[PDB]
RNA sequence: CAGAACGAAGCGCACCUAAUUUCGAAUCCAGCAUGAGAAGC
């Protein structure tokens, strides 16, 4: 329209976090350092997929509100399009209104990524059954994000950052049952008008 | 056409530029060492290449692959397995030296990573089709997967040789393995036994009271110091001390399928070893006064773990110094060998191991070429050496092209069956034929099958079935130890050879000992111990006995049960 | 009479998606991905350029008030009197601006990686469909010319808005999953169109 | 070289620093190799590369074997069937190659192999294409590829029912409702020329063809809603544009109904050519 | 006269080619698959129409050089006669000397002849509003003409290398504002006698 | 000549009666046979098997398919898409056009699922499955008849 | 003929999934201009 909203996430990792490696040429050449790669980018840095957790945090809670919500994590599923989930990420005719960036790190590997043993132990003899290696982003590393809402409607940011609570409450990535990717979640919000590049 | 990129010395770098005209073959991206910017500015004249080979794992010929990922003109980067993980040694050790010399790093650790990334691995006799050509390893008894290629190109066959290894590595085969076609153009590389005095003056020096120090190179030759300790009975122990000797030791454990023929099909050193692993059990050693051999490695004495043991053994007279390999110039090991400081121990040297051949043995590699090749381009060595030798390959009637200074060899197509009905269905001029493509050197000929039926008139691996194997196969495959990852990762190492699925088998097969673990996948159901290590067994056998098998056959063995490899 | 020659250099912030548009690439990477890059018979990568230009600068003069047209709606017509049927196009009169294609610096076998995507179900929390598509790097130069042929004052302003309008929303494809923020540089110069004329 | 008899080579010397010596044989020597057409024997210290060496035996090794850089190749000629096979048997077995004596062809199949008889080999039937400079060899999957090609271009080409007399139930509007309509909707661009040149095409072919045409332009997707009518010019409503494009469907739909001097007369007042 | 200059033009793409079918019953005959045909021979290679570019080429380089060319793009013009393209490339009166040939290919229409998919995109639903096929040539294809002035004058080559110029930095034929048609020529020039086979 | 051709897929062309072929024609002792595509594919078999040597589908009526067919477009398991991948894995031959289709219904013993399309509307899973198991049947039904019937019959549903 | 650095030990491996879907249209243009003679037999 003739505005914008933008949201500025800044997350700090509270527990160690987790996201696994996508590139099968990342992935087979860390499989003899460790056998859980983290996602990183080319230029080092973490790259957690955002897109995804806040939708499916928003389709959680809304489901249980008791809304029109409809469910794209079912294989093959068709986002409906009459949703706000569905105005929000987007349907299969109409995009995403929120531009949801991917969450990178404002460090580097070599300073937030660590290598680390995990086990599993016999429940009878208490011995080391199976030990394998992990990447893991510590606890008090920085990411940082950007969503771009083009239409802006009322309950957008009050729709994010519901979703953010959600995700502080359960987590972001990987081994999340098990204590992993414990997150808070800083927003600075503000609205552009859509030619603030027009000069 | 053939480019010699700082083929004279092989410092400020080295290379060799296969250009054909679909493909810039790149051969030895590496250093010798003796800088920096003359080193980025050859990495530049380079060019992009679409892949750079790798004969050996030193840093004579691979110790510039990272910096042409780093300016990003390399593409697939082809060596053997054993050339890929010795690399994941030197290449770390080489920025280790790097930064702790103080000299501006020549690439970083993440150079390193991102060429294991475009690095691929195919072993010794596996042909890969790559851009127009087909390129072909070859066993050249140097160290561990160093190899010979063979680039078979439109406009010729060349061989190049890297380092040939000499009659006296105990550990490789001593015949190197060649191309059994047409070799026309031959890079070859010039040369710059008392093996039995060692134990000999070891039992002199044990016996005596003293220790004995062994310098030793990393890659290669403490391995075969050590062998050679190994097969000689001897009475006190000998110990090995050195981080990366000790996991290049492991490493030749590791790949024993890719050594000699004896030693593949127990420790390969037969234990006896005593590695030493903390370097507060090497101040241990150097305050120890058990007489024991020490086959350490800082290389020429000039930096790592010998030089602590050094001066223990330097104020030391009943003891010795044992030197092996090439002493360098503006390092230690020369002027502790050539003098220029007073040692009280004996330094004696065995010329014995030298992992680079003679010329006599070079000689014979270009002799046992089955056709003699149109022209030798000797490339490394001293100067006078290699005079020398370009006047006796000159005398063995084959020319030489020495790196200071031509027939258009053209394979070609021939048709020989007959053309002249044909038909026009979608605007082509088609004929179906049937009809046989043989494969003559300098020469491709599809001929009909009249030439066949003249041509006809004329004229270690267990070995199950194909119904037990596809059976075995299914069972595992049901009880869930042959998964799905299992069975695409032993066809990619089967495309990488069979050697290489020979060792990724008996790599997830081997029971550790400590642990009483093997990398297969338990079984699913009621099993005892003696009958799941009885269905362990039947998953090595099964898959031992599909290596045996062609590659084509292995496939559509292994596309019921992963439909995607 | 002149031309402007605005050299763009583009460096990829995030990892980048542009979908194959040729059927027969398609169909032989797609036993393999499920998603492949737009790629060059000469191993480089190409995205378009026009299109995103034309639409920043759409959808940035629709919020100033200026009279511009959508060429984006279903077989909408161009007007033919505004500045993005000036620089970009009309009916008739060709666009005064050639738009190059981004064609990497690099090859697809040093920025193009499969990547492996997922859809995570809401209440088991695990993967129900897989689908590997390839992206590009993160660090990969992508290099377009952009050739004013009659060049007027405003083109060169209009075209690095839009250029930073690209950088904030993005290039390509699967931009709302965070794919696509890229960097832009620009390097102008007013060429003599009698320049290759000896 | 060309054996022709007589050999010939590339200036076509038909047997450039040329120099003759005694064959008790002339040495052409090119930039592309110095050759050596021996003659008879029953020597240039220098480089040889091609030794055109004529059998007619050991006297003939004795000749090769005191050649300075024994050479790349030794094409045999001058001999029978047997005579040039057996010294090229002994010459092999010093390690020298022999040779016993337009379009390019570029094979395009697999590397499948054998290694029968001493003849690397592999089976193939396949095709052989000759394009303009080449003659490609190529497997049954390219015949499987055009085959495709040409049923899927044969099979759209009678769309069945077409130039024939048949049969409708078409709607009714009078020739100066017809008029006005096609007016109207080409003031506003729903019917075009191209639109019309094509209806015309498609209703020569029959008023079948027509009707599959004008209910191909009419059917709104179930996916993305979307007629293929272009849209109209103006600011139309969007119940406004979907009346504009049925007034479309049932105009052409009336003016199938008649004949075909009027459907011409009536389309050429808004398109002159069909 | 008694000289003829031969002018042998190498070009290959480096970008994607399109230049349509201009043949009525080949273009009617493959719309039923493709939207955008390519123009192509018979013998299944594909033309490019060469002359017209090197014309438009010398006449928008000279008259911006200040020469007295004049302009044979406006509809229905008369070349004058007295410029260079005119003497060049032909006026009512005389013939070009330059006898331009086609563009046709090397390669036939299975190697290098792709169907795209192109897309017309709304810009508030981001998302595709009309989609479109095309046939185009891929990248590294190579075509080949020959320009052959038949009164060789002395500025005949340098103006033709100098229009080839212009026709490597705006392109050839086709959708050139999108980026297409980017090319690159290799001039292998030659005076031959007329009487070259009379002899 | 001998015609081993169906002479089925007759239209109108005019006052003619056409149908569009593709084929071969051999000639053998003046019996000169106009075949088939399929013809060729076995004979073509026959000399690759004679160079490298010395070296029942369920019959659905026809209109039981296109009804079947309509409603499986219509719950949108049988897509675009999917009718043309069967087309080309039909024009690959029978063989691999059941091979293609059981691909498609296999259900992964792992994840409990089927490469079809879901069903768009509210079922059952038994409803799902038995709608997954029509596509099968009907599609391995379609593989029976002959290209141009299979042609005909989706070219009604995706053109 | 090249890399080389307050204790122990073990271990650092498996598995699944890698599909599905929409659209593939629309519009403009189809002109002009010159020349119709000159010889021979
Ligand atoms: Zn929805
Ligand atoms: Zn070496
Ligand atoms: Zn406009
Ligand atoms: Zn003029």
């Amino acid at each position: 329209a003739k505005t914008m909203k933008k949201i500025y996430v800044t997350m700090k990792t509270l527990s160690p976090l987790y996201t696994g490696e996508v590139r099968r040429e990342d992935k087979e050449a860390a499989q003899k350092r460790v056998n859980f790669p983290v996602r990183k980018t080319a230029t080092n840095k973490v790259l957690i997929p955002f897109k995804g957790a806040l939708r499916s945090a928003l389709e959680i809670m809304l489901k249980a509100k008791g809304e029109n919500v409809c469910d794209t994590g079912e294989s093959r599923a068709r986002p409906c399009g009459r949703c706000v989930t569905c105005s929000l990420f987007g349907s299969m005719g109409r995009a995403g209104r929120a531009s949801v960036d991917f969450l990178i790190s404002n460090d580097t590997k070599e300073q937030i990524v660590r290598e680390s043993t995990h086990l599993r132990i016999e429940r009878q003899t208490k011995s080391a059954s199976d030990t394998f290696k992990g990447e893991e982003v510590i606890e008090g590393a920085t990411f940082t994000a950007t969503i771009t809402i083009s239409n802006p409607q009322e309950k957008d940011l009050s729709l994010i950052q519901s979703a953010l609570k959600f995700i502080e409450e359960n987590g972001i990535g990987g081994w999340l049952n098990k204590g992993y990717g414990r997150v808070s979640f800083e927003v600075k919000s503000e609205d552009v008008a859509t030619d603030r590049f027009l000069k | 056409m053939i480019k010699f990129i700082g083929g004279a010395s092989k410092v400020t770098g080295s290379a060799f530029l296969l250009e054909t005209g679909n493909a810039k073959i790149l051969i030895d991206c590496g250093i010798e060492q003796e800088n920096n910017e003359i080193i980025e500015k050859k990495i530049n004249e380079i060019g992009k290449a679409d892949i750079c080979i790798l004969t050996h794992a030193h840093l004579a010929a691979s110790g510039l692959v990272p910096l042409l990922v780093k300016k990003r003109k390399v593409n697939k980067i082809i060596s053997t397995p054993a050339t890929k993980e010795l690399c994941r040694l030197l290449f770390n050790d080489f920025q280790r030296i790097q930064e702790e010399n103080n000299d501006i790093p020549l690439y970083s650790y993440d150079d390193i990573e991102s060429s294991f990334e475009i690095w691929d691995e195919i072993d010794d006799r596996n042909t890969i089709e790559l851009f127009d050509t087909k390129i072909t390893f070859y066993n050249n008894s140097h160290i561990i997967g160093s190899v010979s290629v063979f680039i078979e190109t439109h406009n010729g066959n060349y061989l190049f040789s890297g380092d040939i290894g000499s009659k006296l590595q105990q550990l490789m085969d001593y015949p190197p393995d060649m191309p059994d076609g047409n070799v026309d153009y031959l890079i070859l590389e010039s040369t710059y036994s008392d093996r039995d005095r060692l134990l000999e003056i070891a039992k002199t020096t044990c016996e005596n009271g003293g220790k004995v120090l062994i310098p030793s190179f990393a890659i290669g030759r403490l391995q075969e110091v050590l062998y050679t300790f190994s097969n000689y009975n001897f009475n006190f122990p000998v110990y090995i001390d050195s981080p990366m000797g000790s996991k290049v030791t492991n490493l030749i454990k590791e790949y024993n399928i890719y050594l000699k023929k004896k030693l593949r099909r127990d420790d390969l050193f037969n234990n006896k070893y005593i590695a030493i692993n903390t370097s507060n059990q090497s101040k241990e050693l150097s305050n120890s006064k058990e007489p024991a051999v020490i086959i350490s490695a800082s290389g020429m004495l000039e930096g790592g773990r010998i030089l602590n043991h050094l001066e223990q053994i330097k104020n030391d007279e009943n003891s010795t110094l044992i030197f092996v390999g090439y002493q360098a110039q503006n390092t230690r090991g020369r002027k502790i060998l050539d003098g220029e400081e007073k040692v009280r121990c004996r330094i004696e040297k065995l010329n014995s191991f030298s992992a680079h051949a003679d010329q006599d043995e070079l000689i014979d590699y270009i002799e046992r070429l089955k056709y003699t090749p149109y022209k030798v381009f000797l490339v490394h060595g001293e100067k006078e050496q290699r005079e020398i030798l370009a006047k006796r390959i000159i005398s063995k009637k084959i020319r030489v092209e020495l790196p200071e200074n031509e027939i258009l060899i053209e394979k070609k197509v021939v048709l020989n069956i007959n053309t002249d009905n044909m038909c026009n269905f979608a605007s082509y001029r088609l004929m179906p034929f049937s009809g046989f493509i043989v494969e003559k050197d300098d020469r491709i000929e599809i001929n009909d099958k009249n030439w066949f039926d003249m041509i006809w008139n004329e004229e270690a691996l267990p070995d199950m079935s194909h119904d037990k194997i596809i059976e075995n196969i299914e069972y595992l495959f049901n009880i869930k130890i042959l998964s799905k990852n299992r069975i695409k990762e032993f066809w990619e190492e089967f495309c990488k050879g069979q050697k290489a699925a020979i060792k990724y088998i008996t790599q997830v097969h081997r029971k550790n000992p400590n642990t009483g673990r093997r990398n297969w996948n338990p079984p699913e159901g009621d099993f005892t111990d003696n009958e799941i290590e009885k269905l362990y067994e039947t998953a090595y056998n099964t898959l031992l006995s599909l290596i045996k098998y062609d590659k084509n056959k292995v496939y559509n063995i292994l596309i019921n049960f992963n439909p995607k490899l």
